[PDB]
């Protein structure tokens, strides 16, 4: 996986690839890795996929209940805390590696959360097997207080680096742009590879397969 | 990691590098390892980032609740809470924490808590992987009741060397000054400290 | 301490009756009449709703007839909330049995289970009993069609026809008069509605004051089908039998 | 009246009636006397029989080599509390290689009895105890009431007609305190004290129970022909 | 008549123990008042030290719950302290779990939900206290929220609590009917405290010295109580105009 | 501290009455009027914001609560009891339903869960019943629009329209005359505002009335629950 | 030793035009020893079909568990569960054993009764959802199936075209696996008819 | 009526009669006092000599908590001991975590919350003691008094038990006549006098005087019992003042 996030002038841009692998095999080529936490907060997911899904869903559910009781939008620090304290409790056995980005009353915030329960608060982060490829792009070209379309390009460029150079990463590029005035969930933002075209039709004609018995039941 | 806390005339200064590594990969090059548990009680963190973060958050909570009930806690009290966590959970923790704080009564105080969970009150303390390289330097150059500028220079030179030799340390040198005057954050970039 | 306020729900009276069971039965006697009638080729459940307003949404309403599994249903008389606690317990017992033996639970086994739960509230725990009486209509391949009832005491018995709730005395006499062993479902449908029509405290028996159901093996290929009657269907069967 | 149904209820004058009723059970119990000098401490107890076929109920229990008590009231409660003392004495010896101080033993009994008087469901202990002992600060005598009130004394008595023995000791105070290095004369003073609480019945061989602890004397109980010397 | 001893319904649909806890509320014979400025929330309360043997510095019904939240209590001090300790504990646990300072209203609702439990569960008695929480919330601004033994709670523009609450309430109602705003239109908290004290003097018809009052002030990022001398300065300013 | 109340505080009296449930219903009777009306393309629920003081900000006190994006609730009776039922209803809608099935519960099932909680306060040791009646309006894909009432007993009934609390007898008669199966949502809102005016003594405007709807989706879906603003109510009061 | 490959066997599911297909082999073994040639791996709860490969005791247990849950679901909801909802139920159920999982590879297949939309899904043993439109594969010859499906499959197949595609994908994948085969079953599922066909294949 | 039969029940007044009945047990007890001085506190208590058989100086009433806090109480003596046992647990857990010995106000609330807890339920009885306690901490001297309700306040002087009105009047004179403050040695003498004056309310039986003190200068901020010559000097001063 290749997931990344940057803090730009007006907010947060998150990015992710779309390749879900079982071992060396690709099970899903268009897998969504950018997860809803709250209306102003999203989470990119890497590591063990079930752990990533269920951890973000549980904290999203608990933040929803929290936000109903307080009547105000949840904060990224509370999402961060709730993820952090849970992952820490489980001592790394929940292999959730998250890029958490969102926009508060206090402004935009970006975190990287690790399976063991550490978090870094940063202007840009990368995670997954394609983190080094993506981080190279950020070290090359990141600057603070970027404009929106620039930041979008940088993240997209960083995900692309992962897609091509990392075998664990691939497929399309998904972005999520979060600011005070809007939330743009761009899936897919880019399709850097065309699906390979097949030259033959190998589909068999009717009656080719050998059947023993048949049964039909209506509903 | 290279961290240190140094008492001086007007109070105490904490100092730290900013590098966090995953093996040979620098995961975070701008880490803030000086963390606040109370207004004028801070700590330097070394060891497991997950563990030292988890501890520092629990300590902050305990001291917040102490303050609600009994007013401002002493630096000693903060060190005792750190110790209690580190010692009682020694089997499941990898935390080497320096605790530093300014009272008006006691002035600057530095407590170091190494892996065992023992507490040691010292005039200054060094810790982290990069500390090994500066025991000689720090012992030779430390004096008591230094001025603020002398103590900033002592920490700057010391961590500069710790960074030079330790690959696990690097990036910027952050410092936090604790005096009667308040809390001052300082930062020193490679281009400044490398040429020392 | 707390002893001062304890009603002591699980004690005998000097006569050897359980106060709270007796008083719960008194509660149930005021609930809308429910009737079960077992025929050779199926079971009928009929029950009278209570209080009703013109504004009650009847088609999405269920206060009397509940489904425990595909073979067993219950008619309720008493506190609807108390019944739903017991119903969800019964529904689980049927699935636990199915999971364990890979066969549908026999009707009596389910009935005993619920009845044992009710019993427990009368002997320990210091809690009030469930103010509910059930008519169980069910089928299994051992005994075929079965009717049972249970009450707050935890006692259960088997029946050919039975009523619970209001005017059971009157209802049971009218059933005992017109019931016969060779009777069929269509006849039992008629008997049930006629009995309610005479024992009702309302001025007239109408579709909006009734819940109605049948458990027939009368299905294609000898399989048991539960039919919870819709408001329009109850209205049709009332016209068919000549009550409206 | 309305405020005696349980121990958890104060009366309108600030009284705990269940505790006072427990206190009453002691008064119904048979008399026992405690007294001490600087060297020894003595328990004397008038044991009570059910009838002429029955045995005389034992009144004195040993808690350790250097400590023990006499009881008056519910004997099963004395068994519970003596067993508790035995444990606390034992815990002191095993963990600290230390004989339990008699004063500390009293404090422990007080606090055990107290818990039964503040909580719902339970009941106060229905027994009074006279604890004698010899520890690092010499001879000691304590009086335990199931209210929780423990009191260090030179001499005392509890049970039925105990006031007579208690007055006697109050007069004899200056004499018996000086009986140092003479166990038999201290026991005589205790036997003479308990005699002031007798009516109709007198001290026979299977009636009287005496115990003693002192400087070079472990806590030992004397019953039967052992006490005939003092009748 | 055991429906009056525990928290169960009387035939009228009433909880007499809740109502009697409300009466315990006035057992101190102290009146409190709370008002909102632009940048601040001010809470004032009567201070009565009847015994000369008392250390007057330890006689307080105002509590610093967190740095941002202050709480004044109308009711007996043991129940006040029960409520204070819990509110502090809840505010600290909140900050630890959720990573930001507990808002005034969220605490109020939390304490209210606890109070509700005592009105439904028989073994717990209600606390005989009314809790007035104050802060300058970072989202909602100046905030006054009040909790009572019923478990009711609500936000206020201003409020008053105690034996003579109706007099103070009407005095305040009349002022806000004139100004036609939800707050005291004043820059400095010092003048909002002066208003609070002035309108309590008018409503109660009593003059105050520095030792007859107790003042709490919430600003952005801190709540604090005024010393006797800080109040004296406040009283001097009132007298001089 | 031993919670020694391990025995029921609601028991059957000789007549078969459950005293505490009846008394809880009496508490509901004393409460302020609330009502619900079901249209073909929506449901409306409404109540009076009976302000305890004019200094109190009645906007902070929400009588009408969102339970899920497609379900809303209003009550008559004891406010603090309602508040804790809303908390539990919101939570149970996640724990026993959304975290399992990945979707919000249908109205009837969420109602059933709330009813269960209320029933348990009617039989469990050491508690009184809840002193509220709830009116839960909602939508779900397979059942469509629905309106339910839930009483202190735990009993629940689906309604086309109804009212509870103070002037419920009079209000229900008013609704019986006006209701039909061809009402649009706006017609139902109009009738709700008419019906609610009868039971209100004092001021009758958007600031003293709370009114919400379950209707169309407001932009995976949008939420069907929508609380009407103070302005939106006043607009409809001019066409009254 | 590896629980997911003691008993062996495979499941594949595909979407077509207004239809889905799910298919499985019939083998149950103890590693090399073939035991049963009548061990079906596809079950159904109403109109939602669930294939399960992996450790056969868990296959059986999970079938019994989802029957249980979907039965109570129907009684309470008063309607049959839909594929989308069931998929979430499976995921939940698997993940609640996160640290002692069922050694299985479930596959959901069905048509949403209201929308009419064909639906398939797959899961890892701890409930992460593979939510692919084209095809879902599982079992000891999953790699073989991935290859077969990727080259044979195309979108919007008619029911009897799809039958030939899924059958050939199964059969030819199974014949390159020692622990799969011994017979096969193919369900062709449409909005209101289901055709179940047993396939003739080599019995080694 | 029936509101006084159960603890934690509000009467229609808003009162907890069981607590007020506990106060009657306190009022029934012997006189105990506390005097705050310049750099510390003094505690003193009336010990009624029921009989000549009581061993003098042995049945000690004043209890130490930690090493710096003194506690004395009037009423049901076992209830007071139960409260001090709890106080010792509280002071121990405080020091274990926070290293510093428990401050007096902090300690006061620990007792306060515990006593208040026994007015929250019908399954427990309230404490039949008013407890006078205090000591020296980092912020100086502190004297407290804690009632059966859980109410406590800081005091210049405190008094409870049967002779409390007598004592209170005497304490009020000292407060008026010494605004600059009282010395520790003066407070010991005055404590002796006040117990002797307050003994007129328990005049039937004779008594034994017991005094303790914490003072920053006189005891290094530690709780000590007044013994021997200093005790006899205070008794002599007290005996002179009554005559
Ligand atoms: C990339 C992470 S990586 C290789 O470290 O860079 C992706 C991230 C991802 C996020 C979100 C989703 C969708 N919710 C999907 C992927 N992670 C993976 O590719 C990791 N892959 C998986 O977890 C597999 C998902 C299947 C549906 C293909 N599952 C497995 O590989 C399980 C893992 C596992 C095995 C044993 C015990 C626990 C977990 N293997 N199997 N069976
Ligand atoms: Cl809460
Ligand atoms: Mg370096
Ligand atoms: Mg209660
Ligand atoms: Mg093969
Ligand atoms: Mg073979």
């Amino acid at each position: 996986t290749t997931i990344a996030g940057v803090v730009y002038k007006d907010g947060i841009v998150l990015g992710a690839d779309t390749r879900a692998t079982e071992g060396m095999v690709v099970a899903d080529k268009n897998c969504s890795k950018i997860h809803f936490i709250s209306p102003n907060i999203y989470c990119c997911g890497a590591g063990t996929a079930a752990d990533t899904d269920m951890t973000t869903q549980l904290i999203s559910s608990n933040l929803e209940l929290h936000s109903l009781s307080t009547g105000r939008l949840p904060r990224v620090v509370t999402a961060n805390r709730m993820l952090k304290q849970m992952l820490f409790r489980y001592q790394g056995y929940i292999g959730a590696a998250l890029v958490l980005g969102g926009v508060d009353v206090t402004g935009p915030h970006l975190y990287s959360i690790y399976p063991h329960g550490s978090t870094d608060k940063l202007p840009y982060v990368t995670m997954g097997s394609g983190s080094l490829a993506a981080m190279a792009v950020f070290e090359d070209k990141f600057r603070p207080d970027m404009e929106e379309e620039e930041a979008k390009n940088l993240v997209s460029e960083a995900i692309a680096a992962g897609i091509f150079n990392d075998l664990g990463s691939g497929g399309n590029i998904d972005l999520c742009v979060i600011s005070k005035n809007k939330l743009d969930f761009l899936r897919p933002y880019t399709v850097p590879n065309k699906k390979g075209t097949r030259l033959g039709r190998y589909r068999c004609e009717k009656g080719t397969t050998a059947v023993l018995t048949e049964k039909i039941t209506p509903l | 990691t290279s961290i240190m806390a140094v008492t001086f005339k007007d109070g105490v200064i904490l100092g730290a590098d900013s590098r966090t590594t995953t093996g040979a990969y620098i995961a975070n090059r701008v880490t803030d390892k000086l963390t606040r548990v109370h207004d004028k009680i801070w700590c330097c963190r070394s060891g497991s980032a997950a563990d030292t973060q988890a501890i520092a958050d629990i300590v902050q909570y305990h001291l917040e609740l102490y303050t609600s009930q009994y007013g401002t806690p002493s630096t000693e009290t903060a060190a005792s809470v750190f110790k209690e966590l580190c010692y009682e959970n020694k089997d499941n923790l990898t935390a080497g924490i320096i605790v530093a704080g300014y009272d008006d009564k006691n002035k600057g105080e530095v407590y170091t808590i190494p892996l065992g969970g023992s507490v040691h009150k010292l005039p200054y303390a060094i810790a982290g992987s990069g500390s090994t390289f500066i025991y000689g330097y720090c012992d030779k150059n430390f004096r008591e009741n230094m001025s603020k500028e002398e103590t900033v220079d002592f920490i700057k030179h010391s961590l500069s060397q710790a960074i030079k030799w330790d690959g696990s340390s690097g990036g910027v040198i952050r410092m936090v000054v604790l005096t009667a005057a308040g809390v001052e954050r300082l930062i020193f970039y490679p281009d400044e400290y490398e040429q020392l | 301490g707390s002893r001062r306020y304890d009603s002591r729900t699980t004690i005998f009276s000097p006569e050897g009756r359980l106060y709270q069971v007796e008083y719960a039965l008194e509660s149930i006697s005021h609930a809308g009449t429910a009737i079960g009638i077992m025929a050779s080729d199926g079971i009928v459940l009929a029950a009278e709703r209570k209080v009703t307003s013109t504004l009650l949404e009847q088609d999405t309403s269920t206060e009397k007839l509940y489904k425990l599994n595909d073979k067993i249903a219950v008619a309720v008389a008493g506190l609807t909330a108390d019944a739903e606690i017991l119903i969800n317990t019964a529904r689980i017992h049927a699935q636990n049995y199915l999971k364990t033996y890979n066969e549908d639970i026999p009707v009596e086994i389910l009935v005993r289970r619920l009845s044992d739960i009710k019993q427990g509230y009368t002997q320990h725990g210091g809690l009030r009993p469930f103010g509910v009486s059930f008519i169980y209509a069910g089928y299994d391949d051992r005994y075929g069609y079965q009717l049972y009832t249970s009450n707050p005491s935890g006692n259960y018995t088997g029946w050919k026809a039975i009523s619970v709730g209001a005017n059971t005395s009157a209802a049971q006499t009218l059933l005992q008069m017109d019931y016969k062993d060779d009777m069929k479902v269509d006849d039992a449908i008629e008997l049930a509605l006629k009995t309610l029509s005479k024992t009702t405290d309302s001025s007239a028996l109408t579709y909006d004051r009734l819940e109605f159901a049948t458990i027939r093996k009368g299905a294609n290929d000898g399989e048991v089908y539960q039919k919870i009657f819709k408001p329009q269907e109850i209205k049709d069967i009332l016209v068919k039998t000549g009550i409206t | 009246n309305n405020y005696d149904g349980d121990t958890v209820t104060f009366s309108p004058t600030g009284r705990l009636f269940q505790v006072e009723y427990a206190l009453e059970a002691i008064k119904q119990g048979s008399v026992t006397v405690g007294l001490r000098s600087n060297t020894h401490a003595v328990l004397v107890a008038l044991k009570r029989n059910a009838d002429e076929l029955s045995s005389y109920q034992k009144k004195i229990i040993k808690c350790d080599e250097h400590m023990g008590l006499s009881l008056a009231g519910l004997a099963p409660d004395a068994r519970v509390l003596s067993n508790y003392l035995r444990q606390q004495c034992n815990y002191s010896s095993l963990v600290f290689n230390r004989k339990l101080a008699v004063e500390r033993a009293g404090h422990l009994l007080c606090d055990k009895a107290q818990k039964n008087t503040q909580s719902y469901g339970g009941r106060p202990y229905g027994v009074g105890l006279l604890i004698i002992g010899y520890d690092k600060s010499g001879a000691h005598l304590l009086e335990f009431q199931p209210s929780g009130n423990v009191t260090e004394l030179y001499g005392t008595a509890i049970g039925a007609r105990s006031q007579g023995a208690k007055t006697y000791l109050e007069r004899t105070l200056d004499t018996f305190i000086k009986i140092d290095g003479n166990p038999d004369e201290l026991i005589k003073a205790g036997v003479e004290a308990i005699s002031q609480s007798l009516r109709d019945e007198s001290l026979t061989v299977d009636n009287l129970s005496i115990a003693i602890v002192g400087k070079d004397t472990p806590f030992t109980i004397y019953d039967g022909e052992a006490v005939a010397k003092y009748i | 008549g055991y429906d009056r001893h525990i928290t169960i319904f009387s035939p009228e649909g009433r909880l007499y123990q809740v109502e009697y806890a409300f009466k315990a509320t006035n057992q101190t014979n102290i009146n409190s008042l709370a008002v909102r400025g632009k940048d601040c929330t001010v809470v004032i309360s009567q201070k009565k030290v009847p015994d000369k043997l008392l250390d007057p510095t330890t006689v307080s019904y105002i509590f610093c719950i967190s740095r941002t939240i202050g709480m004044v209590v109308n009711g007996p001090i043991p129940d006040a302290r029960n409520a204070a300790l819990r509110a502090k504990a809840e505010a600290a646990e909140f900050r630890y779990k959720y990573g930001y300072d507990m808002p005034c209203d969220v605490l109020a609702k939390r304490m209210a939900n606890l109070s509700q439990i005592y009105t439904q569960r028989a073994y717990m008695r209600p606390l005989g206290v009314i809790l007035t929480f104050v802060s300058v919330d970072e989202e909602l601004g100046p905030s006054i929220y009040k909790t009572d033994p019923a478990g009711y709670y609500v936000g206020y523009k201003a409020t008053a609590t105690g034996p003579k609450q109706q007099e103070i309430t009407t005095n305040l109602e009349n002022h806000f009917k004139k100004s036609k705003i939800d707050h005291i239109n004043e820059e400095s908290w010092e003048k909002v405290v002066e208003f609070a004290i002035t309108h309590m003097i008018d409503a109660l018809g009593t003059e105050f010295s520095k030792n007859d009052l107790e003042v709490g002030v919430a600003t952005k990022d801190k709540f604090f109580t005024l010393s006797a001398e800080n109040i004296e300065e406040r009283l001097v300013a009132i007298a001089e105009q | 501290m031993t919670d020694r109340y391990s025995f029921s505080l609601t028991t059957f009296s000789p007549s078969g009455k459950l005293g505490q449930i009846d008394y809880a219903l009496t508490a509901v009777k004393q409460g302020v009027t609330s009502l619900g009306i079901k249209a073909t393309n929506g449901v409306v629920i409404a109540t009076e914001k009976k302000s305890s003081s004019p200094l109190a900000m009645s906007e902070t006190l929400s009588k009408v609560s969102l339970l899920t994006p497609d379900i809303g609730a209003v009550y008559s009776g004891m406010g603090p009891d309602y508040r804790v039922l809303v908390d539990k209803s919101r939570k149970v809608a996640h724990t026993s339903y959304k975290r399992i099935y990945g979707e919000y519960p249908p109205t009837k099932l969420l109602v059933s869960e709330v009813a269960k909680i209320m029933q348990e306060a009617t039989q469990s040791g050491g508690v009184r019943p809840f002193g509220v009646s709830l009116l839960i309006a909602g939508h779900d894909e397979f059942n469509g629009f629905s309106l339910y009432q839930v009483d202190p007993s735990g009993s629940y009934f689906p309604w086309k329209a109804t009212a509870i609390g103070k002037g419920s007898v009079a209000a229900k008669t008013f609704l019986e005359k006006r209701w039909n199966d061809e009402l649009e949502l706006e017609d139902a809102i109009h009738i709700a505002l008419l019906t609610l005016k009868e039971s209100v003594e004092g001021e009758f405007n958007g600031d003293t009335i709370e009114l919400a709807i379950i209707g169309d989706e407001n932009p995976d879906k949008g939420p069907r629950f929508r609380k009407l603003t103070s302005q939106e109510i006043n607009d409809r009061l001019e066409a009254l | 030793s590896d629980p997911s490959s003691i008993n062996g066997g495979i499941v594949v599911a595909m979407t077509g035009k207004d239809c889905v297909a799910i298919a499985c082999d019939l083998r149950l073994g103890s590693q090399s020893l073939g035991v049963s040639n009548k061990f079906e791996k596809i079950f159904h709860y109403g109109h939602v079909f669930l294939g399960i490969t992996g450790l056969a005791t868990d296959v059986t247990t999970l079938n019994e568990m989802f029957r249980y849950k979907t039965n109570l679901y129907k009684l309470k909801e008063e309607r049959a569960i839909e594929p989308e909802t069931f998929t979430q139920l499976v995921s939940s159920s698997l993940y609640e054993r996160r640290f002692g999982p069922y050694f299985v590879g479930p596959v959901v297949a069905g048509i949403n009764s209201k929308s009419g939309k064909p639906f398939i899904a797959g899961f890892d043993l701890i409930g992460c959802i593979d939510e692919a439109k084209d095809f879902i594969v599982s079992g000891t010859a999953s790699d073989q199936l991935f290859g077969m499906c990727e080259s044979l499959y195309e979108p919007n197949l008619e029911p009897e075209d799809l039958f030939e595609t899924i059958s050939q994908a199964l059969l030819n994948a199974a014949d390159r696996d020692a622990l799969s085969g011994w017979g096969a079953v193919v369900y062709i599922i449409k909005k209101d008819e289901v055709v179940k066909r047993y396939l003739k294949m080599r019995q080694d | 009526t029936g509101y006084d039969l159960s603890n934690s029940v509000f009467s229609p007044d808003g009162r907890n009669f069981q607590v007020e009945y506990a106060v009657k047990a306190v009022e029934n007890g012997t006189t105990s006092i506390g005097i705050k001085c310049n750099d510390g506190v003094v505690f003193a208590v009336e010990k009624l000599i029921t009989s000549k058989l009581l061993v003098p100086q042995k049945n000690v009433k004043i209890q130490v908590v930690d090493r710096h806090i003194g506690c004395v109480y009037s009423g049901l003596i076992p209830d007071g001991r139960h409260l001090v046992n709890r106080g010792r647990e509280e002071a121990a857990s405080f020091k274990k975590l926070y290293k510093t010995p428990i401050p007096i106000p902090a300690f006061a609330d620990r007792l306060g919350q515990y006593v208040q807890a026994h007015t929250l339920y019908n399954s427990v009885r309230p404490f039949g003691v008013s407890t006078i306690f205090g000591g020296v901490d980092k912020n100086g001297a502190h004297l407290y008094m804690l009632e059966p309700s859980g109410s406590y306040w800081g005091y210049k002087g405190a008094a409870t038990g049967k002779g409390r009105q007598s004592a209170k009047a005497e304490l009020e004179k000292l407060v008026d006549h010494h605004p600059e403050g009282l010395s520790a040695r003066e407070a010991v003498k005055q404590a002796a006098k006040i117990i002797y004056l307050a003994h007129e309310d328990n005049k039937e039986k004779d008594f034994e005087l017991e005094i303790s003190w914490c003072s920053l200068s006189e005891t290094n901020g530690l709780h000590k019992f007044v013994k021997g010559d200093l005790l006899q000097e205070a008794i002599d001063f007290a005996q002179k003042e009554i005559n």
